[PDB]
């Protein structure tokens, strides 16, 4: 033998402090994902199932990156385990691929983590001929590091710190000061509900319509009982079907932000790992 | 009066209330040979008649008494696939031992059958073992299995036997479908379910867990790299009423409450890392199994206040009727002919409440045999903090539509030949809650025992369905 296993941690790299950088071997989800899709992972067999997004794929050697903020247990888990150590469920590509044509002049942006869920769109939006202007804004500066190797390399990137490069603060400042410049007709957002939801408020714009990916509560992934319930427009979508992807405009914030606090209790699974 | 059914050891209501072990403990072998004599032997038994698969049961009662349990197991086996499922499971109120005669005495309870099948099933499952196989290299021809619910492991389980190449595709961690993340612990044991999928594997069948098909393997792959092809995917989406106060905090599908609760054992918390939401008054919609095996599910999480909600009667409860009674002893609480209005949440977020009516019944046949229409007035508020909306399930729509020239029936189950199974697409058969709609086990196990059989006779050129 001597080789690679099934869901194989392959590369584990600390990018900043509570962030890590994951390459995980599994031939199948590397082959069969699309930009936009995720999957749903379980560490052990007491384990509990969370969604975590592709960033990349090499199917070739069937490979796929996933960039993880560790927030409770098990990110912090994932964080722990070392190369060679394999991931007990991994299932996937979960969810609707991006919708990806050329359609002109192209707005990024992204947050800490969620940057890595918006780069595989970035490079696909490039793959289809777009010309991106990014935008990536962090938790810190190089204390918490966001990744500039990805747009740099695939795009003209505007760097929105919070009190470094470029402008200082929330990114949605930075999407303000297109005014004299600007672009026609799209913008992204992936980051946490707060920061999706104000480049939605970017309403007063150009005229220009966001997309933005979701993040709620999920248990399956398959659409089999409603975890992730989403209200678009005035009608209610499963982001892990239906999504994760919508237009911002049509997703209902306020009520994601409070389906996303529907479980505070689970610091508790925190507290006794943390112990250990 | 008379002829009652043999006592069996059974959980105390007040000790079972707030774990998960198996309420129905099963009869000893002296029990079951007490039961077995109740039994007539009528020549025209139609007690077979009341069964969905017909198994020949006053053979295998028969056996048991005559002290051969070997052949009582095999002669279960013949028909049935999943006895010591079945027999828990069944809801032989309204099947088999509806129609057995000592049941038609004046005041008089049938043979237990259901129990019986239970006893055969479970006594050579506890310690008893089979053999080894697999036989599953004779054949040339592969066959791909989708789900691994009860029909989807008995059409691989049959046709692995007949020599074909068998690869059963399931989505999630464990297999497979109801028996693991539907219905809980305290009706079926999964120990049960286990044991059934390693006897399974040992007949060479290969699972895939972790793979969704039309996602982690395409459709279009499966139908290119396979000869053929049985679709037992079931069927649960779930559905909501769509209600008012249905996004709130606290409001569940039975689906991810029970898949929760069962597959991700979130009672055992935090031993197991799947989380749950508090109820201390809790409310779920339905009176169907589901909702019966939910209610009770969150009952045993510490639950002060367990409330049944449904639209009808208590005569028009599709639950099984044991079931139902279990609930009653557990201390749920059934309110009968309400229907919610909606959800009242406050400004944290969280469900406190849930507006109801009354029914009553009217028209004849609007939609469902006695529909119901609200009283005015009747109105009236609940008072929640937990609610789980057990009302149904439906079809995988996406999922079906990457199946080319597959038909689907009056509103998304597939159209499939009731006895051969074979669908409009060439080589493919399917089985199941996905053809028939919600059901129970044994018909989904039958399923899987005809369509398996089926490709069988398909895949050796006898049968061909498929011309045009
Ligand atoms: C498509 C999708 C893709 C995602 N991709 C990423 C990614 O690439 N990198 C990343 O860091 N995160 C990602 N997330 C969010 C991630 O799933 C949550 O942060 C994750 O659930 C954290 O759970 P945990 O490790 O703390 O374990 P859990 O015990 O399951 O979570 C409990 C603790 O984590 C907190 N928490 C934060 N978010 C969630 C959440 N959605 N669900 C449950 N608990 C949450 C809770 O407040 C609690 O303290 C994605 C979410 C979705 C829906
Ligand atoms: C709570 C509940 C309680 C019940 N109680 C009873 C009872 O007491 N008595 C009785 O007789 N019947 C009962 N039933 C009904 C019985 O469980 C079903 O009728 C029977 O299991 C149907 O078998 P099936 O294979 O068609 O569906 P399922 O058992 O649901 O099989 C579906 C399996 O296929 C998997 N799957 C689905 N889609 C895909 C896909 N695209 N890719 C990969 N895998 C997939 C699923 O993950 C699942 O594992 C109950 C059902 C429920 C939901
Ligand atoms: N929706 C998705 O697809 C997705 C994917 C991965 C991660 N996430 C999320 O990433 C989140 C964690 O974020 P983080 O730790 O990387 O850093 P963070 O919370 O500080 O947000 C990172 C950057 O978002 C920008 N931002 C602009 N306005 C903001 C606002 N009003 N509030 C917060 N941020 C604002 C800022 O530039 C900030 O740097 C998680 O909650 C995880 O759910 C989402
Ligand atoms: S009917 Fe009741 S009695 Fe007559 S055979 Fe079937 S079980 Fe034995
Ligand atoms: S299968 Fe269900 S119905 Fe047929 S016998 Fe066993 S129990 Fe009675
Ligand atoms: S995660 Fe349960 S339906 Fe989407």
């Amino acid at each position: 033998m001597g080789g690679t296993a099934l869901n194989e941690i392959v590369k584990k790299v600390k990018i900043a402090e509570d962030v890590f950088d994951f390459w995980i071997h599994s031939p199948s989800v590397s082959k069969e994902a699309r930009p936009g899709q995720f999957v749903v992972i379980r560490l052990h067999e007491k384990g509990e199932r969370i969604p975590l997004t592709v960033a990349d794929t090499k199917p070739e050697e069937g490979l796929f990156r996933m960039v993880v903020k560790v927030v409770g247990k098990t990110t912090h888990e994932l964080s722990l385990k070392k190369e060679g150590d394999t991931i007990l469920d991994v299932v996937g590509p979960l969810g609707n691929p991006s919708e990806i044509e050329n359609y002109g002049n192209v707005l990024l942006v992204g947050g800490g983590v969620g940057i890595a869920t918006l780069y595989p769109i970035a490079k696909a939006l490039k793959e289809a001929g777009n010309n991106i202007t990014t935008v990536l804004g962090a938790r810190t500066k190089d204390y918490l590091i966001m990744v500039d190797e990805f747009k740099e390399i695939s795009d003209v990137l505007l760097v929105t710190d919070d009190g470094s490069a470029g402008m200082k603060g929330v990114v949605t400042d930075a999407m303000d000061k297109l005014f004299r410049e600007r672009k026609f007709d799209i913008c992204w957002a992936v980051g946490p509900t707060i920061m999706m939801k104000f480049c939605t408020l970017k309403a007063r714009e150009f005229g220009v319509p966001i997309w933005v990916s979701l993040n709620p509560i999920m248990v399956d992934g398959t659409g089999m009982c409603g975890a992730c319930r989403v209200t678009v427009s005035g009608q209610i979508k499963f982001a892990c079907v239906d999504g994760p992807e919508f237009r911002g405009e049509e997703v209902d914030w306020d009520e994601l932000l409070k389906r996303l606090a529907q479980y505070r209790e689970q610091e508790k699974i925190s507290y006794e790992r943390f112990l250990k | 009066m008379k002829n009652r059914k043999t006592p069996m050891k059974e959980q105390s209501p007040e000790s079972r209330r707030r774990n998960f072990e198996e309420v129905a403990l099963g009869y000893t072998l002296e029990e079951a040979l007490e039961e077995a004599q109740r039994c007539l032997q009528c020549p025209t038994h139609p007690c077979v008649s009341g069964c969905p698969v017909e198994i020949d049961i006053p053979g295998f009662i028969r056996k048991l008494r005559d002290g051969k349990l070997e052949e009582s197991y095999r002669i279960l086996k013949s028909y049935n696939n999943l006895p010591a499922v079945c027999g828990r499971v069944c809801p032989q109120e309204v099947q088999c031992e509806s129609r057995c005669v000592v049941g038609k005495m004046k005041d008089s309870e049938p043979v237990a059958i259901g129990r019986l099948e239970r006893f055969v099933a479970d006594w050579a499952a506890e310690n008893l073992e089979e053999d080894v196989k697999p036989l599953a290299g004779s054949k040339k021809e592969k066959v791909a299995v989708v789900g691994s619910g009860p029909a989807g492991l008995t059409a691989a389980a049959d046709l692995a036997k007949m020599g074909y190449h068998v690869d059963i595709f399931e989505a999630f961690h464990k297999p497979g479908g109801v028996l693991v993340y539907g219905i809980p612990e305290f009706r079926l044991p999964k120990r049960i379910v286990e044991r059934e999928v390693s006897y399974i594997r040992k007949l060479g069948v290969n699972f895939h867990l972790n793979t969704v098909v039309g996602k982690t393997v395409k459709v279009k792959e499966l139908l290119s790299e396979y000869d053929a092809v049985f679709i037992g995917t079931g069927a649960g989406t779930p559905k909501f009423m769509g209600i008012p106060g249905t996004n709130l905090n606290g409001v569940y599908s039975a689906n991810e409450f029970l898949t929760r609760v069962n597959l991700m054992k979130a009672y055992l918390f935090p031993e197991y890392d799947t989380p749950i939401r508090v109820g201390k008054k809790v409310a779920v919609i339905g009176a169907g199994n589901t909702a019966m095996d939910a209610a009770r599910s969150a009952l045993r999480l510490g639950a002060e206040k367990v409330y049944i909600v449904y639209r009808r009667t208590e005569r028009e409860m599709p639950a099984r009727r044991e079931e139902y009674h279990h609930a009653l002893e557990e201390g749920i609480e059934f309110l009968w002919l309400t229907l919610p209005i909606r959800y009242i949440g406050d400004a944290n977020g969280n469900v406190e409440a849930m507006e109801c009516v009354r029914m009553e019944l009217k028209e004849a046949d609007g939609s469902g045999r006695p529909r119901p229409v609200p009283i005015e007035g009747s109105n009236f508020v609940l008072e929640v903090d937990m609610v789980i909306e057990a009302i149904g399930q439906g079809p995988n729509r996406v999922l079906l539509s990457e199946f080319p020239g597959l038909e689907l029936n009056e509103r998304g189950y597939i159209k499939a030949d009731e006895d051969t199974g074979a669908t409009s697409v060439k080589g493919v058969f399917a089985g199941g809650d996905i053809v028939t709609g919600a059901a129970t086990v044994i018909k989904a196990m039958g399923a899987g025992k005809k369509a398996a059989q089926f490709i069988h006779s398909y895949l050796t050129g006898e049968w061909n369905p498929w011309q045009k």
